[PDB]
RNA sequence: UGUCCCAACGUUGGGCCCGGUGAACUGUACAUUCCAGUGCGGAGUCUGGAGACACCCAGGGGGAAGCGAAGACCCUAUGGA
RNA sequence: CGCUCUAAUUGGAUGGAAGUAGGGGUGAAAACUCCUAUGGACCGAUUAGUGACGAAAAUCCUGGCCAUAGUAGCAGCGAUA
RNA sequence: ACCCUCAGAAGGGAGGCGAAAUAGAGCAUGAAAUCAGUUGGCGAUCGAGCGACAGGGCAUACAAGGUCCCUCGACGAAUGACCGACGCGCGAGCGUCCAGUAAGACUCACGGGAAGCCGAUGUUCUGUCGUACGUUUUGAAAAACGAGCCAGGGAGUGUGUCU
């Protein structure tokens, strides 16, 4: 859930700005965003064996 | 009270008339830059040569001016590829065991940077008395 | 003032664009040449259309500007500098070292350059640069 | 903060630096391109002259919309920025002093070195029209003078 | 009856110059342009000419198909309400 | 070709490691390497592996910063001080 | 610490400590964007994808590159003469012989020279070519879309099954 407790929402179009997921004007949950989810992390249901 | 580089600073290693020629063609012939497309533009964009791969790209497209795209036709010849403008070949070295089996005729060594100056002093002097020029030499004021 | 040309050329009833041919190549050759008798130029053809083309040069312009030349002094200054590459170092230079003068300003008397020569008992249709001046309203001053 | 970016012999020279100074950093720019090569005693009537009105400052690259001054010498725009100029009477009134506990004849001695650097910005903020506001900052200027003997 | 013929003079606050304070919009790059042409047919940047010594102040806004908003109109989506 | 960490084999470093800056050499190239200055403690190579492994772009994200600019505003309100 | 300066527990100067204060308080290192000062190159008559490749100017401590230039000679691919002689053409000019000769890129040897001198690096000038990049598109320099600049961040991953 790392990165994904957020309600961050994107404004859309029209303040010219690009659609990404904000909140209290800070960027995040995407994987471009600081803070964000990491997109293809590692994962404990890998069988390493 | 001046400077001196220790070593056989100034030994040519002997090569067959065909190297001579290659090595010397080598030279002549030389090759582009070959810097990244617009790298002169854009301070973020490196020097590091990087395929042009825009569907218009003049570079890519083959456009007179924009700079060669690396090729293989580029390649220097076999012979003397990679050899140090003396005509030497090099052999990298970290300690005095690894001139054993240096051929002071055909190669020349470079001490690794990492290499602190009491292991080099005794690298330098053992390369010498094996025929064994140093390229990176320490200078000593004699 | 004192035009030290190496060439001095005597335009009387000579076809004004084959000089002007002539005197480019002669200045990007790194001749000095004084063009001489402007007034007397010659330019083949029916007065009327000529001159028709002579005031629509004076008449075209705006803010940016197209001053162009009514004298035979500039007329045949401009005639040449479209002969050169005048907005390039050596074009510019060549053409600094070329001079059209009213009448003959020198004690020498100028050479009549080979093919320029245009003969008027052989020829009825073409006008005098100093006539083309005067109708465009120059104050002959010649 | 800044050091000394020019070397100075200690025995022909004296040094004073200004640090974190609130004021126009580019009138500290022009100030101190004209009083360069001045004589501390010459920095010193000049600048007073300049907060007297008397005498303008020539600004060379941050004039824009700045109107001609004709005892400008060479150079049109100029103006009279008093608040950097007592700043820099400061400085060289701490120059000139250190210059003569040294035994140096302050006064006398020529301004080598004389260079201002933006230091940083003291931040704040003001309120604008439609439920935002922007930023209202103060340039900090440190100063570095360097007097040499004739 | 200055809405108009047809505009004038004046008043107060700005504007302009000086001290102090001191933002924002906007910025691919280059950029002194003009006339024509060309080009995805609406070019400061391509071609041909013309013009063009650098910088600065004030101005009214012709152009940058100016800035500000992923066109509201129209169509399309095996979209929504 | 380059990056991370693991293992085996094998090396470098306070007689100055990594990084950074400027500079020399090699390779078609990814990139490798040396010199000098700074730095002041870690750093490789080969082989077999491992992968949160390579950016110029997404009105991309965060931080920092320049031009804009000593420019706009610090006048306008029946309370001109 | 002490001293000097200053309206001054400020700041500055000088000084003391330590291997180091360019370790002096968000105080290990200290990139880029970028700013001040300054060095080199260019610069107030001149033109715009900012360069690539050639070639000139000016600039250059050492180290890590050491080459380069001119006479002459040797070798000498494709190509390839002048002149002279003879013969054709109205003429521009051509043919035959001299002759596949002289010449001919590179490379080398002898003799002489260069050490800012050769390479290289910075900048600038000349020549040739040249309207970014990525994307959308039949067609992009585009008056189609994206970005102010830089650094860092930023996109084929797991389980199960199948081939
Ligand atoms: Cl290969
Ligand atoms: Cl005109
Ligand atoms: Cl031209
Ligand atoms: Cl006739
Ligand atoms: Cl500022
Ligand atoms: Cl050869
Ligand atoms: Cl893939
Ligand atoms: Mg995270
Ligand atoms: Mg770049
Ligand atoms: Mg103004
Ligand atoms: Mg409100
Ligand atoms: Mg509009
Ligand atoms: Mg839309
Ligand atoms: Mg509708
Ligand atoms: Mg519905
Ligand atoms: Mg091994
Ligand atoms: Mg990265
Ligand atoms: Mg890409
Ligand atoms: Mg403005
Ligand atoms: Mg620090
Ligand atoms: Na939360
Ligand atoms: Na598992
Ligand atoms: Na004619
Ligand atoms: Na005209
Ligand atoms: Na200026
Ligand atoms: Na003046
Ligand atoms: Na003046
Ligand atoms: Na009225
Ligand atoms: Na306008
Ligand atoms: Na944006
Ligand atoms: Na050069
Ligand atoms: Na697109
Ligand atoms: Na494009
Ligand atoms: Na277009
Ligand atoms: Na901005
Ligand atoms: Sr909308
Ligand atoms: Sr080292
Ligand atoms: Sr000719
Ligand atoms: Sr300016
Ligand atoms: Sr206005
Ligand atoms: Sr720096
Ligand atoms: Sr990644
Ligand atoms: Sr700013
Ligand atoms: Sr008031
Ligand atoms: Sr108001
Ligand atoms: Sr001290
Ligand atoms: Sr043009
Ligand atoms: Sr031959
Ligand atoms: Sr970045």
């Amino acid at each position: 859930y790392a990165g994904l407790r957020t309600p961050a929402e994107s404004f859309g179009s029209g303040r010219g700005q690009a659609h990404v997921p904000k909140l209290d004007g800070r960027a995040r949950r995407v994987p471009q965003a600081v803070k964000g989810r990491s997109a293809h992390p590692p994962k404990t249901e890998k069988d390493r064996s | 009270t001046e400077l001196q580089a220790r070593g056989l600073t100034e030994k040519t290693p002997d090569l067959s008339d065909e190297d001579a020629r290659l090595l010397t063609q080598r030279h002549r012939v030389g090759k582009p830059q070959f810097n990244r497309q617009d790298h002169h533009k854009k301070k973020r964009v490196s020097t590091s040569w990087r395929k042009p791969r825009g569907q218009l790209s003049k570079q890519r497209r083959g456009i007179k001016g924009k700079g060669d795209t690396v090729e293989a036709g580029f390649r220097s010849p076999t012979a003397v590829r990679g050899k140090h403008p003396s005509g030497f070949e090099e052999v990298r070295v970290h300690n005095v065991d690894d001139l054993e089996g240096v051929d002071g005729d055909t190669e020349a060594v470079r001490i690794a940077s990492k290499v602190g100056a009491r292991k080099r002093e005794r690298i330098e002097e053992e390369a010498e008395d094996a025929g064994i020029r140093v390229l990176n030499p320490t200078y000593v004021e004699v | 003032a004192e035009f030290d040309a190496d060439v001095i050329v005597d335009a009387r009833d000579c076809i004004m664009g084959r000089v002007a041919s002539q005197v480019a190549e002669q200045a990007l050759d790194g001749e000095t040449v004084a063009v001489v008798n402007a007034e007397r130029a010659v330019i083949t053809g029916r007065e009327e259309q000529i001159v028709e083309k002579y005031e629509k040069r004076v008449d075209i312009g705006n803010d940016n500007g197209y001053f162009y030349p009514k004298r035979p002094d500039g007329i045949f200054k401009r005639t040449i500098r479209g002969m050169l590459p005048h907005k390039k170092q050596r074009g510019r230079e060549a053409f600094e070292s070329v001079r059209v003068y009213l009448g003959n300003p020198y004690d020498e008397d100028g050479e009549v350059l080979d093919g320029t020569s245009l003969d008027r008992l052989s020829n009825i249709k073409f006008v005098t640069l100093g006539e083309i001046s005067e109708t465009l309203g120059a104050n002959k001053t010649w | 903060g800044i050091s000394y970016s020019v070397e100075a012999d200690p025995d022909t020279t004296a040094k004073a630096m200004l640090r974190e100074r609130q004021m126009s950093f580019k009138h500290s720019k022009a100030i101190a391109r004209e009083i360069k090569g001045k004589t501390a005693g010459e920095a010193v009537d000049y600048l007073e002259a300049v907060i007297e009105g008397d005498q303008p400052v020539p600004f060379k690259q941050h004039n824009s919309g700045v109107g001609h001054k004709s005892k400008v010498d060479g150079w049109d725009a100029g103006r009279y920025p008093e608040k950097a100029s007592k700043a820099f009477l400061d400085l060289l009134e701490n120059a000139v002093g250190n210059a003569d506990h040294q035994g140096f004849d302050g006064e006398a001695m020529t301004i080598k070195h004389v260079a201002a650097h933006k230091v940083g910005e003291q931040q704040g903020r003001k309120p604008r029209a439609m439920g935002r506001a922007s930023a209202w900052n103060s340039p900090q200027v440190d100063v570095e003078l360097i007097l040499e003997e004739p």
